């Protein structure tokens, strides 16, 4: 199969391509550059990799949480690029990629991921491989407060490593949980880390067409005040 | 030729198939009205998030209503400015990925340049030269046009536009927002000449306007008079008039300072019945001619982006595989 990722979720532009056994990929920090970036990194993988858009059988996209605007960025060229090509596409967790990040930098198999979400919340997911390299937890996802947190940390066990920028803005978010914790290096998704969710997605027929591929912000609760009386 | 439009400005979805041989061939249109209504104004982040439910699906419908297939579309023009970063953002992320799939230029479209020539879609089109009265919720304009992309501006609101000087006055006679078509409803109602609002800016020459006076002594009229029906609707008559009579003598200034024999109205307020009556009967006494669109495209649409898609796809303003939205964007800066 030939699947292609994309990603504007956080700080990062990243494209990855499967191609039949290869991983063509490309990974930057685009602060205030995504959206000028993003189509010429699709188009430099696609040349480069000798393929084009109607030959691909899927197109991920990081589905969220993260940067509203920068999810949003995500979709919408990814729901454009399905339109266009008529691919299905596969929705895939920012928080799950990470975990993917983790196993693919230094084995890591229980994952703690946390991004800053701002408001002084961290976007939260406890995430698990199994001997398949299925990863368990997608029910676990959440917007939390740090307290909130501390409290979830106490109700597991087991050694877990730490993912995503939650873990920078607040570094004691395990302070007094019971849990060894260790780095696991992965600070930010990376397209090329959606490739092996996806494709086992595909393989199990989890697509959607692209009119039903939504975001999932996590925070809802993101309009000023209501006007008296409704 | 055809050209797929999108536009997602501020709390419209709008998606539109222009051909310049057939005509208009789809227009759907999405407008977030309701959501918003709760809050007495548009929320950025909920008008963001809805554009992205409205998009696709209203490109899918507009190809099914046009019975045309991609093969069939030329370009893809999208809104890029000005609006509100977040809802420009979603119709130009889709529509800049789309034309990069489907291999066709993407034309990134200035909202009030749609505006500016949505009269163009009807019958018996303005040439060249016009004034432009660009009268929508966030401008106010007069507009020297001596062709595609030469506009001189003349005159402009120092304050509010006309359409936001409807809606707040709307909203202090208890309508909800945005309120500008019910407060021109509430106006027939009324009796001509009970009260009298004035025209400001209208007793020195000159070009440009304002309107916050306007919602002062609406505020002040409302105060000190009776809260029954009548009385609304004669106040929303009193603002109506003055509003209509403003733009009235101020288009008849630009005429005359222009020399120029064709007024163009555009932008939501030139949806306003009391206006366009009033330019058309100004215009036939000075023997000249209006032109304005149909009140569905005074109002933000994407029939009028396919359109002015076409124009600028014809005049070669076509976009690298960058996407960019400039949520200001001055008129006079486009190129010719
Ligand atoms: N007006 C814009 N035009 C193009 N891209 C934008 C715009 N605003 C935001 N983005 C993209 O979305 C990303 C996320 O925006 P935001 O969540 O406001 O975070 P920040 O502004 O702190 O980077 C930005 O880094 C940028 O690349
Ligand atoms: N019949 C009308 N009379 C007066 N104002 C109107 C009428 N119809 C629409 N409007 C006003 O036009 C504005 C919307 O203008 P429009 O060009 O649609 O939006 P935008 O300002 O977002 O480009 C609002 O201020 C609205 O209240
Ligand atoms: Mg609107």
């Amino acid at each position: 199969m030939r699947i292609l990722a994309i990603d504007t979720a956080t700080e990062a532009c990243s494209v990855a391509l499967w191609n039949d056994g290869t991983v063509n990929a490309h990974f930057e920090l685009c602060p205030r550059e995504h959206t000028q970036r993003i189509l010429p990194m699709v188009q430099d993988i696609l040349t480069t990799s000798g393929t084009s858009l109607t030959d691909i059988n899927a197109l991920a996209y990081g589905r969220g949480p993260g940067s509203f605007t920068g999810v949003r960025i995500g979709i919408g060229i990814a729901q454009g690029l399905a339109l266009g090509a008529e691919l299905p596409m596969i929705g895939v967790s920012t928080l799950m990629t990470m975990a993917q990040g983790a196993w693919r930098k230094n084995g890591a198999t229980r994952v703690l991921a946390a991004i800053d979400a701002r408001m002084g919340e961290v976007y939260w997911a406890e995430y698990q491989r199994d001997e398949n390299g299925i990863w368990h937890g997608e029910e676990t996802e959440a917007v939390l407060k740090p307290e909130i947190v501390h409290e979830r940390m106490q109700q597991l066990s087991g050694e877990w490593v730490t993912v995503g920028t939650g873990w920078q803005a607040w570094p004691d978010l395990g302070k007094e949980s019971g849990l060894v914790l260790r780095d696991g290096e992965v600070l930010l998704p990376a397209a090329e880390d959606m490739l092996p969710i996806a494709c086992q997605m595909f393989a199990e027929g989890k697509t959607v067409a692209v009119e039903h591929a939504e975001p999932v912000y996590l925070r809802n609760n993101v309009a000023w005040k209501k006007l008296p009386g409704k | 030729m055809r050209v797929l439009g999108i536009e997602t400005s501020c709390d419209e979805t709008g998606i539109a198939i222009y051909d310049d041989e057939k005509g208009l061939l789809a227009n759907q249109l999405y407008s977030q009205v309701k959501l918003h209504a709760d809050y007495g104004g548009v929320v950025p982040e909920l008008a963001s998030r809805d554009h992205v439910r409205k998009t696709v699906p209203l490109i899918q419908a507009a190809l099914k209503e046009s019975g045309l297939t991609a093969k069939d579309i030329d370009a893809v023009a999208y809104t890029a400015g000005p609006g509100l970063v977040g809802a420009l953002l979603v119709g130009a992320t889709v529509g800049r990925s789309l034309a990069f799939a489907w291999d066709v230029p993407a034309i990134p479209v200035h909202h009030m340049e749609g505006h500016l020539l949505a009269p163009m879609l009807e019958d018996n089109p303005p040439e060249f030269p016009f004034v432009a009265l660009l009268v929508s919720g966030g401008h106010t304009q007069l507009i020297s046009v001596t062709g595609i992309g030469q506009y001189e501006l003349l005159g402009e609101s120092i304050d509010d536009a006309a359409g936001e000087a409807f809606d707040k006055t709307a909203k202090l006679l208890g309508l909800d927002y945005p309120g500008g078509p019910l407060l021109s409803k509430m106006a027939a109602q009324g009796t001509a000449g009970r009260f009298v609002f004035p025209r400001p800016m209208t007793d020195r020459p000159g070009l440009d306007f304002s309107f916050s006076g306007l919602k002062t002594f609406a505020a002040n009229t409302i105060r000190d008079n009776g809260t029954d029906d009548q009385t609304r609707a004669d106040i929303a008559r009193a603002f109506e008039d003055a509003v209509v009579d403003t733009l009235m003598i101020k288009c008849k200034r630009a005429l005359d300072q222009t020399g120029f024999k064709r007024l163009v109205m555009a932008g939501g307020v030139s949806a306003n019945r009391t206006l366009r009556a009033k330019l058309a009967e100004m215009m036939k006494k000075r023997r000249g001619e209006v032109f304005y669109a149909r009140p569905e495209f005074c109002t933000d649409n994407g029939a009028m982006i396919a359109y002015a898609g076409m124009v600028r796809f014809k005049a070669g303003a076509t976009a690298d595989l960058g996407v960019s939205v400039r949520p200001r964007w001055p008129l006079a800066e486009l190129p010719a």
